[PDB]
């Protein structure tokens, strides 16, 4: 399997150890662009412009 | 430039019609931009004219040279998006406002949505039309009276309407039945109580202009002299906000201590009930012996359960060199001259003069209660209300146990999901976050090359490291005049809401004042006062009913001899053939008399007749 | 020797539109370059926006108090309908009253607030139809669309007109009814009765003339109800706030044609003009000045907003204590002789 | 820059002035022209006139 490449925003989760275990592409869709405005995996309830 | 007809035909292109009713780019004979044509018909247009302006120099028309026609010239649609959320779900709705759902799915949008509807503010996604549903409460408001909420299992979010307050109905009747109105009076009582949280303070917090910026290194203090002082316009700042905290806790402790004298004999260690009340959750110590503490175990559980007090600031100052951990942040913000001050009175003296204010009302010579006892002062203000004395003397056991009962439940109430740690938990959270932020604002790079001092004085030159300096420094100063401004604006509602809290303070725990609805909800007996983090805590009772039945009452009656009686705070009820009173909040027939009935020298025209009232 | 009754009113501010801004919206409204460099200044971005919401949250919780106020303790009977009992003693009620009752709709307001509502036209069923009307047909030329274009854009409230109407319909009935739980269960012609009594007037002028004092009401009414012809008071103020408004939105939109020391105001030219490397300053000349009118628009709001919730507690004030009771508190609801 | 914060400085006390203008206002319609029944208000427990 073959895939290009861009320069896009990610967001990279660490944990204890130092391995990436979660990520999500900002650029995706809208809860993407939540997580990635709150910095976080488990957004609170609310209502996000 | 971009305007004229000496054009560059090196990137050649052909000729276009102009097209009508889409957002397109255009180049007009050197004219670049985008936005919507609409044909008119222009008659303004002379021969040396072919561009329509406005006021702020934007082209709004244009006539073209081939064609002999007239445009105008509009920007197309520009907006965000509306999203809800919940707390575990797939993926959150949609809300385009003031939006058809057809322009949305043919020009804004390229999904096909299975879910979408019109509503008042715009098309709806990922939701179900439930407006016929209302609910009490919502964590999703959007407006105009609907709010979306949330079902566990189509799609689990709903749109609903919103109504948070109702009233309550009865069955009774709206017109005169038979010359007497049918309204119901109570049977039974109960005592109540209510917590109330007032906020009368706010951490002080002081920032070291000179560390804040320019943190350790030389030239970097250099460059800052010669912004002059730049730094005493924020430290007088947030020296006249401690001045008015420190304003605000003197009036606070001045109030709780005006007027107040106790006897030289309490101790607090045997005399701490009065009418079989128990009020040993309510004080602290008076007398000889007492240790460090002295807060009542009702202030013993509020402190518990928040970690950001007078002594826990202190607390992590403390442990922030040497120890184990300095992982705290609050140490690093201190390292950067943000630290928080310890006001100038300390919880241990607020807490004793609530202890002071409370014993004022529980013995003699009775000084929070005009000189009245507890119990005398209580059957009076419940017998204001509308309750005969009577039943208030053969009940007192009963009043006693309700007492216990409510401060006990207002004392359990506060472990699993209390009301009052709300608001000091989140203005705790909101310091927190403004404090972070103001930290967070030294990693900006602000058009430099890098947000640290360090790279630039040991990469650049003398003169390159003064240029990016400055707009750190100027960004940083920026954000610390933005902080001040906050600090003012909050602390001027801060002292808007001291001013009440007082006011409070001196007419509902003190003494009692005439003044309906403003200490309780209507039937307001007593209110007490406790100390509580960044703020004061209030215990209001309340004459709550239990029972109630259908009575028919008279207005005013009328006697023999043009004469005219009328009722105060009660009515006039009929029973075995009999004209008698009762109260107003308590069913209790009485014989009529002259200390409860307003004497006149006029009959009425809708009043009852009845000339069978033997009263002088 | 001889009374009569005469009738004040007063308005008081409780609320104010919201209004919310976009830093990218505002500063780059479709430009990749000055996106880069507003990247820049992240941590100017996610203030605003907080102050705004802060705001926004200050007055729901203002409104939501302004309704629990109005709802506190109201105990009504389900036999109502609002048209068949709509006057009593000789009193008439129906420019004061709404709709209360299974049998109405989504009209119910009452003539006089239909009046009051039919003169101002900023209002936020006004801002609905503006962002209706904009884009989509209907030339959308006016100010408004312009404004909502480049991020300044006006959200309703969270309670709409409808239920605040309502909620004062009701308020109102709960003292003209049995029960009176808006008159510690005294019939109004028994209470305003005692209210004159309470000044210093016999009670036998106050039983012989009822009928008069009806009359007296009832053209107090009217008087208030055909004096909105002019320009009272709480309409001037009611137009005022909003020209205020008005012109604070107007005087921010029009800071993106200002140049600050470049050499043009617009994002086009410059970008069309000149290369990147001479670009990046005009953009960031433009940028600065954009930042510093947001913190100063929304440091006046912050400042405002504290002016507006204390004129709320204050009507709140008046509310629990001179329309739902009788206070006696001399020269605090009206001018020394007050009724109600 | 200067000029503006000294501006805001001044709108901020502005509402410190009115609130306290306001409360002049009350003191003066409940305490001097008016015998109000409130107690710990106009003086000191024992207030006369
Ligand atoms: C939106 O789409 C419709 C249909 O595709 C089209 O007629 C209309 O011109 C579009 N609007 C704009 C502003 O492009
Ligand atoms: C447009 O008007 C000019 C000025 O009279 C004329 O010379 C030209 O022929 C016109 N164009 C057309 C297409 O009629
Ligand atoms: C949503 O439901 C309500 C109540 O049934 C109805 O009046 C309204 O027309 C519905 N909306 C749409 C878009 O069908
Ligand atoms: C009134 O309520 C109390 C509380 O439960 C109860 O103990 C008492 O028996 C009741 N009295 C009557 C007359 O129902
Ligand atoms: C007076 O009241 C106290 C407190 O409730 C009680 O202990 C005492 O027994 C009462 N006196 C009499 C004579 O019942
Ligand atoms: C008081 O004035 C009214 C209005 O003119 C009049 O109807 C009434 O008779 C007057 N009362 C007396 C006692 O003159
Ligand atoms: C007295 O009763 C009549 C009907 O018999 C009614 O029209 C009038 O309004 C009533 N007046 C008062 C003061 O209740």
């Amino acid at each position: 399997w073959v895939t290009p490449l861009s320069r896009r925003q990610y967001l990279l989760n660490f944990d204890e150890h130092g391995v990436i275990t979660n990520a999500v592409d900002c650029s995706s869709s809208f809860l993407s662009e939540i997580q990635c405005k709150t910095q976080s995996f488990a957004p609170n309830t609310g209502v996000y412009d | 430039i971009n305007s004229g007809t000496t054009c560059s035909n090196d990137l050649l292109y052909s000729n276009t019609e102009i097209s009508t009713g889409v957002c397109v780019n255009y180049d007009l004979y050197g004219i670049t931009g985008q936005g919507i044509f609409k044909e008119v018909s222009a008659a303004y247009y002379n021969n040396w004219q072919n561009l329509l302006y406005d006021s702020n120099g934007n082209i709004i028309g244009f006539k073209d040279f081939l064609t002999n026609k007239t445009y105008t010239i509009l920007p197309c649609y520009s907006g965000r998006v509306s999203a809800a959320f919940y707390q575990n779900s797939s993926s959150p709705a949609l809300l385009y406002r003031n939006l058809k759902c057809s322009y949305v799915l043919n020009n804004i949008s390229f999904i096909s949505q299975p879910f979408y509807f019109d509503s008042y503010l715009g098309c709806v996604l990922n939701a179900v039309n439930l407006t016929s549903y209302s609910v009490s409460s919502c964590d999703l408001r959007m407006g105009s009276g609907f709010c979306i909420d949330y079902a566990l299992p189509s799609s689990p979010y709903r749109f609903v309407t919103f109504e948070p307050f109702n009233v309550s109905f009865v069955n009774d009747s709206v017109e005169t039945v038979g010359g007497l109105f049918e309204i119901q009076i109570p049977t039974n009582f109960t005592i109540a109580g209510h917590e109330e949280f007032i906020q009368t303070s706010s951490p002080k917090v002081t920032i070291d202009c000179s560390a804040f910026v320019c943190s350790n290194y030389a030239a970097c203090h250099d460059l800052l002299s010669e912004y002059g002082t730049f730094c005493d316009n924020i430290n007088s700042i947030l020296n006249e906000v401690n001045d008015l905290l420190d304003i605000t806790q003197l009036q606070v402790a001045n109030a709780l201590m005006q007027g107040v004298t106790l006897s030289s004999n309490l101790n607090t260690n045997l005399h701490s009930d009065v009418d079989n009340i128990d009020f040993k959750s309510l004080l602290g110590c008076l007398g000889s012996q007492c240790g460090s503490s002295s807060r009542s175990p009702l202030e013993d559980l509020l402190f518990n359960k928040v970690k950001l007090s007078d002594v826990g600031f202190v607390e992590a100052y403390n442990n922030c060199t040497g120890g184990s951990e300095i992982r705290d942040l609050l140490c690093v913000q201190s390292f950067n001259g943000i630290k928080v001050l310890p006001p100038i009175l300390s919880e241990t003296q607020i807490s004793g003069y609530t202890t002071a204010a409370t014993v004022a009302a529980m013995f003699p010579p009775w000084s929070a209660a005009a000189g009245v006892p507890f119990p005398l002062n209580v059957q009076y203000r419940i017998n204001g209300l509308g309750v005969t004395m009577d039943v208030l003397n053969k009940n007192q056991k009963l009043i006693a146990n309700a007492f216990n009962k409510a401060l006990l439940s207002i004392q359990n109430g506060f472990t699993a999901t209390p009301s009052a740690l709300a608001k000091i938990q989140s203005v705790v959270n909101a310091n927190a976050q403004a404090l972070n932020s103001l930290l967070q604002q030294l990693f900006n790079k602000f058009g430099a090359i890098s947000s640290s001092l360090q790279e630039i004085l040991s990469r650049l030159d003398p003169p390159e490291a003064q240029v990016q300096i400055d707009r750190l420094i100027n960004g940083r100063l920026t954000a610390l005049n933005a902080y001040v401004s906050q600090q003012l604006s909050d602390i001027t509602l801060i002292k808007a809401g001291a001013s009440r809290a007082i006011e409070k303070v001196n007419e509902c725990v003190k003494s009692q004042s005439p003044r309906i609805n403003f200490c309780g909800n209507g039937n307001h007996i007593l209110s007490l006062v406790q100390n509580a983090p960044y703020g004061l805590l209030f215990i209001h009772f309340s004459y709550k009913p239990t029972s109630f039945k259908t009575v028919l009452v008279s207005p005013g009656l009328c006697l023999s001899g043009d004469r005219g009686i009328a009722p105060k705070q009660g009515y006039f009820i009929k029973q075995n053939d009999s004209w008698m009173f009762t109260g107003s909040s308590y069913y209790y027939p009485e014989p009529i008399s002259d200390k409860n009935v307003v004497f006149m020298n006029s009959c009425s025209v809708n009043f009852t007749k009845a000339p069978f009232i033997y009263l002088n």
